[PDB]
């Protein structure tokens, strides 16, 4: 996911 | 707005602690006063 | 014919690597659809790929861009991440006459005004042999710099010649049809298709 | 044309007054035959050293003299190859006929060309002996220090660093300052021998020369050098020794009345040296494009380094051989230091075949002589400590060879990759099942034509682990296996070796047949 | 105005002033791998094999207070360093002496004038001209009002009795400014670097002339108070350097100084965002091409200035290049206010050219053959390194130690300045643990209290006991066995292994031998990594993953997946 | 020379014992055999007092001798090596250590 890193 | 409102007071205090630990002039040492 | 569009398009041998080289970011978008959902790493050359830089926030310069398709650009790097391999250094100069380059020594990835981008720097010729080197499949399609230019062509030689010195490679656009029989490419590839807007259908 | 008249005559020094304006190291012309240096000169005196003497010519006090205003110029002539000469070019012992028309004249005090000149040091010279070539590398253009005791065996590395070039392009120049000529004269029977003459110049100044041609000796030497480098050509140069150069430049600066230093040589004893050696190198093609290999030697007095002139040498040098004589005594031959030893260079002068061969070897010797030094007082050991100790007897074994023994690089190379593989552990205290080995892989990498090809392969072709595992597991351990029962047949009952030889083809049987027919051993193919 | 701002920048101002640029995190997620591998070596981070681990790197570096006062300045019109007691170039004058040769002698030339408009000063310079090629000879001694001594600087070739010579009557002076940067040189100033010897642009300096009013100007000078960070392991947990002191890197032959030298150049460029200096002294010809050449090649060259006092040289020009060095360093910090890290090798030939010097000239020898001035020399080299207002000049200089006798008249002079000693070894470097640096028997004066926090003291300190432990009870493992330890002794054995196997580093210039990328650690990233391992957290891991690697968490996730792979080929 | 030889057999004098002085290393380069005596073993009784670990012989060689004469006289000067350090550690460390 884009949001976790 | 580069640099933080927070960030600029830890700065300031670093440096006021350096100015503290290291003295360069020497007239900011306390002097005892003869009476 | 069938053997590279059709046959080669259903069951690929990982890993898959896939080469986009274009001067439009809104001339290749279906393409990058069926591709996103075909193949994993792909490498992006062009004017278009200087769009993708502007997306990102990295400086331009007076480089050619899309501003219609930048959001479209991070859109589709927000949903997949690790699957694109833009360059880092670029060849610039003052205008658009094929003058002696010029770089940027300091931060590769930010190019200064008064300069526009137009072929990619020996580090990312080096970046590029690197990702080639580890690969099963090539499908090349257009040119990553500007080959109508005389000191702007280096990046596609090179690359080509990294991509025939060593797994099936192929040519998958005209004008990377182009490049080879101007250049001599068809060592490794096997045959290019040259379909300009059939190519993007049978890549779409 | 004579302007200077002798003066006095002390300490085989002349005392020459006349105006003039001399220089340092100018040459004094006395006859014909008769030449010497300055060594100090003054506005209407000068004290000048004798370069070489004629029984004709009586020097008497009076006696008169023409200064040449130059500097010495040595001239290069055709029969240099296969020769002894002076420092003047005369022929002592010559193998062909001189032209007596000078291909060149060169200047001996050449100054050393700056760094713009050079290009970095990346080709092997092949010395011929397996540790130096693996575990302490010289390369092209390489100056390298052989330091130690006295019959330890010095000059022996430096004739085996001559006798290797027997198939290469390499030029020899051998310069002997101050040793007998007898060992000279042996040394040059030792060229003829091994083929290698044709291509080898000796300069000799013997020790009872005069004192200003030993000092000059070397100088003329490296001029020479330099001649045959600026036409692109590899040489690669011995000094043998430098301690008697310096011992006759103090000689020359004590009797001239130069004030003494540290152990009584003069102040710049440091820069003589110097600026001699940075003479060599390896040059671009813009500047000869050839490249200089200098071995100088150096004695040292009960292993004591400490010296100056073995600190100015090491100081000076890109590395150091140290030769022990506690190793001499071991039994160690060449008794060459491997932990004392350093080369600066490493890799960067080897083959990409080599040094994948040699990665990780000097950790095992030094490892190996820790555990064998406390040995005498331990008595519990690891099972890893077992395996170093075979280890590091299998390596000893392997770097130990006769003496003018050549053992080819790629030879070297295959030897350390099978004891790293821990191929050469089974046999102990024989010795000649290495021999046997070294047999073979010489004859396979220098007679058989896929032999040869493999040879130019491993050459000058960098190749990755499992190239290389196809070949020792196809056509290197069949061989050693089938030559290793034919010639020690004990070696089947090892356990060891029934185990490490279990999985390889049994081609006895048609090598058996080229036996019968005769080719020699270590032809695999005869496809012609 | 952007306009306004802009034209008070330099093209190259504003190339140089690109790095500065502020990511924000948004647009850092959205970079490739190849992306963030240029922007950390173009910051001088080093390479980094993951994607957060990378974010995280290049906010901690932008997040520093000295990066966003360089980014937020980088916005502003341009402010010029007013130059308080600048270098004053040498006054133009004529050739006012002239004389020739009388007497000839190695090294050594005798001049007597005839036309002088002055009396001969001492160190003055004399030019003469023989076959279009200048050289210069240095005054030593005065006989009498018309007859001198000289000693060449460079080659003595061409000259004789009767050769003209003509004086200024001023020392030798070189050509300084900024555009000596990228560019060899040796210390009289000659081209080095090309054959047709492009000149150098700027103004004559003299290096041998201090320029101070009086002598209790020298008396101003501020104590060293910070600790340069190096990015090396063991350097920064055990051995601090200070910023503007000077700090020794001794050892044999082949022992690695010369690497680590090209290390911290590579590092004070990039990451410290400086101006080096490199003065070579008895400078070998192929050392200092190779040097040049990787110089060139990973980038640093065009901020570095070269001198070199080749070995092949007189000693008179090998004695002078710590000296332009030092002068080099002493306009770039006065003139330009940039802080300088002056690099010196090797020390030890310093000395041997002043020993040198000092035998040609007909002087009595000290102790053990050496010059009576040795620490008078060593004392004048050494007391130009200092820190002011203006900025600070940090010292790095190599020395060799001949047989390892550190009671040698040299290495005792030389140990009366250095305020950081790094002690190498040959065993160490000959087990493969590089970079080599000997922790027990190298000390800092910087690990104290005054510089350093109470929890790096206290790592430096169990660390260096946790080593010599170990040390200690490795010979008893070796004799007796393994077994014959006892239960907490097994442990601090394994510890001490696992923390000396963990200061091993690869450099970044160290590739060309064993091809492993190089990294740099922080203090603090280096602090906890030792901190992890001294707790005994990573007792369960074989010790060969410790070697050669940037962080404590590469070891675990190598680790990991070994353990990975393992339960799955089962 | 052709004519004849000459065969030259030379003692040397060591002033004060000291093996490194320079008449002693001058005298080095031209002696084909070194034979040095040892003034310790000589006190031992041993006659002649040779000390095989500091001398050496260039005619020990391929060329001069055969191959058993040259493996036993290095396995004589590896035995009396050994032998020697062995020595110390008796001296010291007592007899049951080895
Ligand atoms: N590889 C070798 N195997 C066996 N013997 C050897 C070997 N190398 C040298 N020797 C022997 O060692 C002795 C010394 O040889 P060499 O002339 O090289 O010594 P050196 O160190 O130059 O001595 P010196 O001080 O007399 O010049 C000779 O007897 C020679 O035969
Ligand atoms: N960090 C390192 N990694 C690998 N090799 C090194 C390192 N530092 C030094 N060396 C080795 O040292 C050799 C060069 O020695 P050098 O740096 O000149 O040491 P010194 O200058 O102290 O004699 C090289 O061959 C190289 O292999
Ligand atoms: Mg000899
Ligand atoms: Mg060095």
């Amino acid at each position: 996911n884009y949001e976790e890193l | 707005k580069i640099i933080s409102e927070e960030k600029e007071i830890l700065h300031l205090i670093e440096q006021s602690k350096r100015d503290r630990d290291f003295i360069d002039n020497f007239s900011k040492i306390l002097e005892e006063k003869n009476l | 014919e069938i053997k590279n569009l059709d046959k080669a398009l259903s069951r690929p041998e990982r890993p898959i690597v896939a080469i986009l080289g274009g001067a439009k970011v809104s001339d290749k978008i279906g393409v990058l659809n069926n591709l996103l959902k075909y193949v994993d790493k792909i490498i992006i050359g062009g004017a278009m790929a200087y769009t993708f830089l502007a997306a990102q926030g990295i400086g331009i310069g007076k480089s050619l861009v899309e501003e219609d398709k930048i959001d479209l650009a991070r859109e589709y790097l927000k949903n997949n991440l690790d699957k694109f391999v833009l360059p880092i250094d670029y060849a610039l100069a003052k205008d658009f006459e094929d003058v002696k380059p010029f770089y940027n020594l300091e931060n590769t990835l930010e190019i200064p005004n008064g300069y526009m981008g137009l072929d990619i720097g020996p580090k990312s010729i080096e970046v590029f042999k690197k990702y080639i080197k580890d690969a099963k499949t090539i499908l090349w399609n257009g040119p990553l710099g500007v080959t109508e230019f005389k000191y702007f062509k280096e990046g596609t030689k090179a690359i080509a010649k990294a991509i025939t010195e060593l797994v099936y490679t192929v040519v998958g656009g005209g004008d990377s049809v182009a490049i080879i029989e101007e250049l001599g490419l068809d060592r490794r590839f096997s045959h290019v298709s040259t379909g300009g807007g059939a190519t993007l259908e049978f890549l779409e | 044309m004579k302007n200077l008249k002798i003066t006095a005559i002390k300490d085989n020094l002349i005392f020459v007054e006349g105006e003039h304006q001399f220089s340092f190291l100018e040459i004094i012309k006395f006859s014909d035959k008769v030449e010497g240096v300055v060594l100090k000169a003054n506005d209407r005196s000068a004290i000048v050293a004798i370069l070489n003497e004629d029984k004709d010519l009586n020097l008497t006090v009076g006696s008169l003299a023409e200064a040449t205003g130059e500097l010495y110029k040595i001239p290069i002539y055709d029969n240099y190859l296969g020769s002894i000469i002076n420092v003047l070019g005369e022929s002592l012992v010559k193998q062909y006929e001189r032209t007596n028309v000078a291909l060149d004249k060169k200047y001996v005090f050449t100054e050393a060309q700056p760094i713009f000149t050079r290009s970095a040091v990346n080709e092997p010279l092949v010395t011929g002996i397996t540790v130096v070539d693996g575990v302490l590398p010289v390369g092209r253009g390489q100056k390298e220090l052989i330091i130690g005791d006295r019959g330890t065996g010095k000059t022996a590395i430096a004739l085996n660093a001559m006798l290797a070039q027997e198939n290469t392009d390499v030029i020899n120049i051998f310069i002997a300052i101050g040793k007998k000529r007898d060992e000279i004269v042996e040394i040059y029977g030792t060229f003829k021998k091994h083929n290698i003459l044709h291509k080898s110049i000796i300069v000799s100044a013997a020790s009872d020369d005069a004192v200003a041609a030993r000092y000059l000796a070397p100088y003329a030497g490296m001029a020479i050098a330099e001649f045959f480098q600026q036409i692109g050509k590899d040489v690669l140069v011995v000094m043998d020794d430098l301690t008697n150069h310096a011992d006759a430049y103090r000689e020359l600066s004590l009797l001239a009345g130069i004030a003494p230093a540290r152990e009584a040589y003069p102040g710049d004893i440091f820069y003589v040296h110097s600026s001699l050696l940075e003479r060599g190198g390896k040059y671009g093609p813009e500047f000869g494009g050839g490249s200089i290999t200098i071995l100088p030697i150096a004695q040292t007095l009960a292993g004591d380094i400490s010296g100056y002139i073995p600190t100015n040498l090491i100081s000076i040098t890109d590395g150091q051989i140290y030769t022990s004589a506690k190793l001499f005594n071991e039994g160690t031959r060449p008794a060459i230091d491997v932990n004392l030893s350093v080369s600066r260079l490493g890799s960067a002068a080897q083959s990409k075949f080599m040094a994948f061969a040699s990665s990780g070897l000097k950790k095992i010797y030094t490892e190996y002589k820790y555990l064998k030094r406390l040995s005498s007082f331990s008595s519990k050991i690891s099972n890893r400590d077992l395996e170093t100790l075979q280890k590091g007897k299998a390596f000893e074994s392997l770097i130990d060879q006769a003496e003018y023994e050549v053992i080819d690089y790629e030879t070297s190379a295959i030897l350390f990759l099978l004891l790293k593989k821990g191929f050469l552990n089974f046999y102990t205290e024989k010795t000649e099942a290495l021999k046997v080995i070294i047999g073979v892989i010489k004859v396979f990498l220098a007679k058989d034509v896929l032999g040869r090809k493999m040879r130019a392969i491993l050459v000058e072709h960098g190749i990755d682990s499992i190239v290389w595992n196809l070949y020792l597991n196809h056509m290197i351990l069949p061989l050693l296996k089938y030559h290793l029962l034919s010639e020690l047949q004990y070696l089947a009952t090892n356990r060891e070796f029934i185990k490490k030889f279990k999985d390889i083809r049994n081609d006895g049987r048609i090598l058996l047949a080229y036996e019968r027919k005769g080719y020699e051993r270590g032809i695999a193919y005869d496809y012609k | 105005d952007p306009e306004f701002v802009a034209s008070t920048y330099t093209e190259e101002e504003i190339i140089h002033n690109l790095l500065f640029k502020l990511y924000s995190v948004e647009q850092l997620a959205l970079f490739t791998i190849d992306q963030l591998n240029a922007l950390l070596f173009a910051r001088g981070l080093g390479l980094e094999k993951n994607k957060v681990r990378a974010i995280k790197s290049l906010l901690t570096l932008q997040t520093s207070y000295e990066f966003m006062e360089k980014s937020q300045a980088a916005l502003l019109p341009k402010v010029s360093f007013n130059p308080t007691n600048p270098l004053k170039p040498i006054e133009e004058k004529e050739f006012t002496i002239f004389g020739e040769i009388v007497e000839i002698r190695s090294q050594v030339y005798k001049i007597r004038i005839d036309k002088a408009e002055e009396e001969v000063l001492p160190k003055v310079i004399f030019y003469a001209d023989v076959n279009g090629k200048e050289i210069q000879l240095e005054v030593a001694d005065i006989f009498d009002k018309n007859l001198v001594s000289t000693f060449v600087l460079g080659n003595e070739t061409g000259l004789k009795i009767g050769t003209k010579v003509k004086s200024k009557n001023q020392s030798y002076a070189i050509k300084i400014s900024k555009r000596l940067l990228g560019r060899v040189i040796d210390p009289i100033g000659k081209i080095l670097d090309d054959s047709i010897a492009t000149p150098v642009h700027g103004n004559m300096y003299a290096p041998l002339e201090m320029q101070h009013d009086s002598e209790a100007t020298r008396y101003v000078v501020s104590p060293k108070n910070a600790i340069l960070e190096t990015g090396i392991k063991v350097i920064d947990v055990l051995l601090p350097i200070p910023k503007g002191g000077k700090t020794g890197l001794l050892g044999g032959a082949g022992v690695g100084k010369t690497v680590i030298v090209q290390e911290l150049i590579n590092a004070f460029i990039k990451f410290h965002d400086g101006v080096s200096v490199f003065a070579g002294i008895g400078e070998r010809i192929r050392e200092g091409h190779e040097l040049w050449k990787e110089a060139e090649a990973l980038g640093f060259l065009n901020k570095t200035a070269f001198i070199f006092g080749q070995m092949n040289e007189s000693p008179g020009l090998r004695f002078r290049s710590g000296i332009s060095g030092v002068k080099v360093a002493e306009y770039f910090r006065n003139n330009l206010g940039k802080s300088v890290l002056l690099f010196m090798d090797n020390i030890f030939r310093y000395v041997q050219a002043g020993s040198e010097i000092s035998s040609l000239l007909e002087k009595t020898p000290s102790a053990v053959g050496y010059q009576p001035t040795l620490f008078s020399e060593m004392g004048q080299l050494q007391e130009r390194i200092n820190s002011t207002k203006d900025g600070d000049i940090t010292s790095i200089q190599a020395m060799y130690i001949p047989a390892d006798d550190f009671t040698d008249p040299a290495a005792v002079a030389a140990f009366a300045h250095f305020d950081s000693t790094i002690i190498l070894s040959r065993q160490l470097a000959a087990e493969g643990v590089y970079p080599a640096i000997d922790p027990l028997e190298s000390n800092s004066k910087m690990l104290s209290i005054k510089y350093t926090s109470r929890e790096h003291l206290d790592i430096a300190k169990k660390t260096v006991q946790t080593l010599e432990k170990t040390k200690t009870l490795e010979d008893i493992i070796n004799i007796l066995g393994f077994d014959a330890l006892s239960e907490d002794d097994k442990k601090v054995v394994e510890v001490g292994r696992r923390l000396k196997w963990f200061l091993t580093q690869p450099f970044v210039v160290a590739e060309k031998f064993s091809g492993v990328p190089g990294k740099f650690v922080r203090l603090k990233d280096s602090l906890k990594g030792i901190k992890t391992i001294l707790d005994g957290d990573l007792n369960h891991i074989p010790v060969s993953y410790f070697s050669f690697v940037g962080v404590v968490e590469e070891i675990i996730e190598k680790f990991n997946l070994d353990a990975k792979k393992e339960a799955l080929k089962n």
